[PDB]
């Protein structure tokens, strides 16, 4: 129903539907079972797990509808295809990155004078998907901040003949790449992270 | 309609992946024309 | 020095500069300490350098940037007057923005029937940390509820880029923040109202400061002469050779016009050469020089002064009338 | 209900025509610019 209910008033029923969840808590068990309503920002397990699903759904569909699966369009394929990547548990939602080495544009040239610091040309795409209990969705990204004009080393940057190898592309018709670490600590670093179970949890990539 | 549609969608195929290819490598037109525009300033970032 | 090292062993460098720094603090403190979080990858000022130290770090290892972002200009008119919001959580400063409809082929001119579902997709998502402010342009891959509420898919993520040629935007924000079982206050996400025009009027006056280091200098060429002139001083003009030569390898400059934005410090916009040195961290501008002509004040309110001799015992700081 | 799917296709694809044809004229103005702040990287970058 809630789906099925307008996305205008939408958000309305939410605390009461959480305070009608807190009320059906009332006296089962009340160790964390605070309201937490997002309306501020904008066995009993069983029953805990209930009201987290429950929450969760609606938070996914609160303020649109959207389905639950994500498909790349192939050119982000392309672009991040093989890219070094880094996934997290901030807390129950599985939060993952990506970040392209210009896989597709080595393809295209298939010269250390070129291929040394191609990926450097594409280094700045990235992709974060998020999967909660709701499904998982995700987005395509494109950091917009130029490199350091000298402590970047973006001068020793040659693109004429870049821009040759270009044309040839159009004719046919230590690390190589930046670190995905970087966006995630980026986009979640405040400093005194006042809450222990809200410390992000690398999962170790290789172990598999 | 399958005469008409197969006869019509060998170039379908071949095209798109054309404009897929095409579209790409302009997409990576884009990265060269920003570094030349930094590059654009750091020069003239110094004075004639 | 943590900005110019190289790339790699830039972060092993993260715990034992955290190290340092909270086992320096404690000495004398009430609150107990917040380490870092890279393990997985009077005081108060002690508490606001220490975090600014963290910041920097977190905000350039890993790689470095501009520490300020520049949108493609497409980019600006496709979310030209998209609806915003913006939303404090710790100390940084969140704030979001979505696409309006409007579409950039639709105004070039079938497919013309979910052009809005087309556009509606791509948002922007922007930070600014306490060590300058970042974003990016976010798009949306999965598809609309169909059941409920043949397209062109590739072309349509193609018309976000770079420079080539509505959806509540709570949405990306709740998504990327809602873990909900705690956050009460520790690290409660707090909405700014879009009516306090108080609230983003200190906001805008937080974006007006800038993130670099800031130092504007007097340089002056005082003749043989001129000592305790205080005029032909500062009226003098085409000080001698030697004093000019030094001045040319003086750093950088940029001619005051159109070209060169309030990026830099433009000011006494009035007239040349003006030289400024320049790097990411700090920021010297050499506001006066003999080559300048409130101008009078100009100099005499710079708070250190470098000053060419050219003489034989020319100078006592007792010459000199400016003030600051 | 393959020929259907196929045809359907086929109109995107056909319809979707223009779109790719726009993909072409951006080709060019962006060759033009890269041109043009290349030849602005010479006479102010290549200097004495």
């Amino acid at each position: 129903w809630f789906i099925r209910c307008r996305l205008p008033f939408r958000k309305d029923f939410v605390p009461f539907i959480t305070k009608g969840l807190r009320s059906n808590v009332l006296l089962s068990f009340d160790d964390t079972p605070e309201k937490d309503s997002f309306r501020a920002r904008s066995l009993k397990n069983l029953h805990l797990e209930l009201t987290e699903t429950c929450l969760d759904m609606m938070a996914r569909y609160v303020f649109s509808n959207f389905t639950a699966v994500p498909k790349r369009s192939p050119v982000g394929e392309f672009l991040l295809a093989g890219g070094r990547t880094k996934t997290w548990l901030v807390g129950n939602k599985l939060v993952t990155v990506t970040t392209s080495v210009g896989t597709g544009t080595r393809s295209l040239l298939g010269k250390t004078n070129l291929a040394a610091y191609v990926p450097l040309l594409t280094q700045g795409w990235a992709e974060i998907l998020v999967r909660r209990p709701t499904g998982n969705t995700s987005w395509l990204m494109s950091l917009e901040n130029p490199l350091s004009p000298f402590s970047s080393d973006i001068n020793n940057m040659p693109l004429q003949e870049l821009s040759n190898a270009l044309m040839a592309a159009e004719r046919f018709k230590k690390v190589p790449g930046i670190n995905p670490s970087f966006v995630f600590l980026q986009l979640y670093h405040s400093p005194f992270f006042g809450d222990e179970s809200n410390k992000p949890i690398l999962l170790p990539n290789e172990s598999q | 309609l399958l005469l008409s549609q197969v006869s019509q969608k060998l170039s379908n195929s071949e095209s798109v992946q054309q404009q897929m290819e095409f579209l790409n490598r302009q997409l990576l037109v884009l990265g060269e024309v920003n570094e030349l525009y930094l590059e654009q300033l750091q020069n003239k970032h110094s004075d004639t | 020095w943590f900005i110019r090292c190289r790339l790699p062993f830039r972060k092993d460098f993260v715990p034992f500069i955290t190290k340092g720094l909270r086992s320096n603090v404690l000495l004398s403190f009430d609150d107990t300490p917040e380490k870092d979080s890279f393990r997985a990858r009077l005081k108060n000022l002690h508490l606001e350098l220490t975090e600014t130290c963290l910041d920097m770090m977190a905000r350039y290892v890993f790689s470095n940037f501009t520490a300020v972002p520049k949108r493609s200009p497409v980019g600006e008119f496709l979310l030209a007057g998209g609806r915003t919001k913006t939303w404090l959580v710790g100390n940084k400063l969140v704030t979001v923005t979505t696409s309006v409809g409007t579409g950039t082929r639709s105004l070039l001119g079938n497919l013309a029937a979910y052009v809005p579902l087309l556009t509606q997709g791509w948002a922007e998502i922007l930070v600014r940390r306490p060590t300058g402010n970042t974003s990016w342009l976010m798009s949306l891959e999965n598809p609309l509820s169909p059941f409920s509420s043949e397209l062109s898919n590739a072309l349509m993520a193609a018309e976000r880029f770079k420079e080539h040629r509505g959806i509540n935007p709570s949405f990306v924000f709740l998504q990327l923040y809602h873990s909900p079982f705690f956050g009460d206050e520790s690290n409660k996400p707090i909405l700014l109202p879009n009516e306090s025009q108080s609230f983003e009027r200190s906001v805008q006056l937080l974006d007006q400061i800038p993130s670099y280091d800031t130092h504007k200098i007097a340089v002056l060429y005082v003749g043989e002469g001129q000592s305790n002139s205080e005029l032909a001083i500062l009226s003098n003009e085409h000080g001698s050779y030697r004093y000019t030569e030094f001045l040319t390898g003086l750093g950088r400059l940029i001619e005051l016009k159109d070209c060169q934005p309030d990026k830099v410090y433009l000011g006494g916009l009035d007239v040349q050469f003006t030289y400024c040195w320049h790097d990411d961290i700090m920021q010297a501008v050499f506001h006066i020089a003999t080559l300048m002509p409130d101008k009078k004040r100009h100099l005499g309110n710079d708070f250190v002064s470098i000053v060419y001799n050219d003489s034989g015992e020319d100078f006592k700081l007792g010459t000199i009338k400016g003030q600051f």
